[PDB]
Parts: C-alpha cells; structure tokens; sequence
C-alpha cells in the first residue's frame, strides 16, 4: 500500500488510505504532478509528464490575490478530472472525507502560494453547490508542508467571507474532524473577540453579530461559553467582556498580522449566485 | 431561535434576537 507521494519539491509520509486504482495502490510511493494534480507510476514518468504539462497553478476563477498568495474557485462539473485527483490527494491526510468520484455539485478553493516556478498548492476547501443545511465548508485541508503557519485560519477565514459576501450565515459540515474542532474553536474566538473591541454599544443580538461575522449562531453561543463570556444574573442573561481575554487578543493581534497571515476583503474578486 | 446549556450547574435557554447587555466587573 501507499505510503509516502512525490508533491513538487516535496516528499510526504501520507497519514491515511486513499481509493486510488490498485493499480497504483499496489504501489509504496505515488508521483503527483504539482500542478494539474495527476498521478503517476514513478519518478521517470513524472519527470516526462512535467515537461509536457501546462499548468503552473490550478484551474478555475482567481478569485483573490494578494502577492504571491491567490485563492482559486474550481467548479467540480468544469473540471471533473481535477477536483477527483484533489480529493484522492486530500483523502490522504483527511480521516473521514467521503466523497471522491461525483465533484460534480459542489466548489473547491484552492489556495495557493506563488514563486518563480508556479502558484503552488497550500490547502483547499470544498463548498456544496447547493447546501441544504447551508454548510460553507464541506471539506477542509492544510497541505502538510503548510501546517502550523496560520494557513488554516485563512482557509476559514475566506469560507466565511464568501458567506458575508454571499449575505449568508453557514457553519462547516458535521462532523468535524478532531484537527479540525480546535482551529474552528479558536477562528471563532479571534471573530467574536474583535467583534466585542469594536462593538461600543451596550447591548447586542446573536443574530446581529451571526449576521456581522457570517457565523452561525449557535457556534456563537458555544464560543461565548467556552470563553465563559455567558453569565446570568437577576434573571437574564448578560455578554460579559472579559478585559484578560480581550487584551491578550490584542497582543495576539500584533504577533500574528506582523507575519501577513491574514486574508484581506480588498483583494477578494466575486460574484455570488 | 433557542439555544441550550449549561452555566455552573444549572440549565438555561436564550434567545438570539433579545438584546443581551454586555456589562464588565460590577456588583455580580
Ligand atoms: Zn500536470
């Protein structure tokens, strides 16, 4: 069985199984073309299909740049071919993802960073074309030579701006895998912190920050729990504005923003449904 | 809109279309 791919200028031990061709399973080690994600028997072959490919970044829209970083919005009925190849590369390194063959009714973004070679890929999020649970994020993936850089945090930081942009509240598919509860838990801390600085009135509705942030409601009320921000006293109940957790998150903010972590609505080029 | 649960051993539910008062320090 597979144990370890060939992605670029990378070499990864794959976490997972993954439903490639026997054929291909059968083998220890899989080739991935960078760039339009097809895989391969062996180093020569690779070698030969790099020289003929075309891609130097995914398909679809470039929806947003910023630099070198851009996001691209792959429609799975558009390219059939490479969102499957996707999903096989993202079936490794994802637990529990269950769809690989029919990427026809759903969006893939990909994000992506550039350099003089190509816009390589960093991690992507699949969306439901139609959601009847209005889930902004069905699957979600870091590459691993891109984790623990605060690339995560902009992965869903972009699934709820296209929500804002869409006038939507969403929340990512359940279940959640158990790498991806604690990035989600602290996303919606960083969003509900700003959101209380900002915030100078003296009182508020969930669904005016739900309908602000794009975040849903109920993982609203979880996170404000969780930071234990929700008190009731005399008979109702009361946002309490922690000063501790409110000042780290400044500091916080220093620290992170200083490194370009972060997505940018300026930048961002679309158009909804 | 009713969310539910728990805050220091008792059971509350809550509305997310009330105003709910954001407050600091205080006598509570
Ligand atoms: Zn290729």
């Amino acid at each position: 069985m597979i144990k370890t791919i060939a992605f670029g200028r990378y070499e990864l031990d794959t976490w997972y199984h993954s439903p490639y061709p026997e054929e291909y399973a059968r083998l220890g080690r899989l080739y991935m073309c960078e760039f339009c994600l097809k895989y391969m028997k062996s180093q020569t072959i690779l070698r030969r299909h790099m020289a003929k490919c075309v891609w130097k970044h995914p398909p679809g829209d470039e929806i947003y740049r910023k630099g070198s970083i851009s996001v691209f919005e792959v429609d799975g009925k558009k390219n059939k071919i490479y969102c499957q190849n996707l999903c096989l590369l993202a079936k490794l390194f994802l637990d529990h993802k269950t769809l690989y063959y029919d990427v026809e009714p759903f969006l893939f973004y990909v994000m992506t960073e550039a350099d003089n070679t190509g816009c390589h890929l960093i991690g992507y999020f699949s969306k439901e074309k139609n959601s009847f649970l209005n889930y902004n994020v069905s699957c979600i993936l870091t590459m691993p030579q891109y984790m623990r850089q605060g690339y995560g945090k902009m992965l869903i930081d972009f699934s709820y701006l296209l929500s804002k942009v869409e006038e939507k509240v969403g929340s990512p598919e359940r279940p959640l895998s158990d790498l991806g509860l604690i990035s989600y838990r602290s996303y919606w801390k960083e969003v509900l912190l700003r959101y209380l600085h900002n915030f100078q009135g003296k009182e508020i509705s969930i669904k005016e920050i739900s309908q602000e942030t794009a975040v849903n409601p109920v993982d609203i009320v979880s996170t404000l729990q969780a930071l234990q921000m929700l008190k009731y006293w005399k008979g109702k109940h009361l946002v309490l504005k922690r000063q501790d957790l409110i000042d780290e998150w400044i500091a916080k903010e220093a620290k992170r923003s200083n490194s370009n972590k972060t997505m940018d609505p300026s930048c961002l080029k679309w158009t909804p449904p | 809109g009713m969310v539910e649960i728990e805050i220091e051993g008792r059971l509350h539910r809550i509305s997310i279309f009330d105003p709910l008062e954001i407050i600091l320090e205080d006598d509570l």
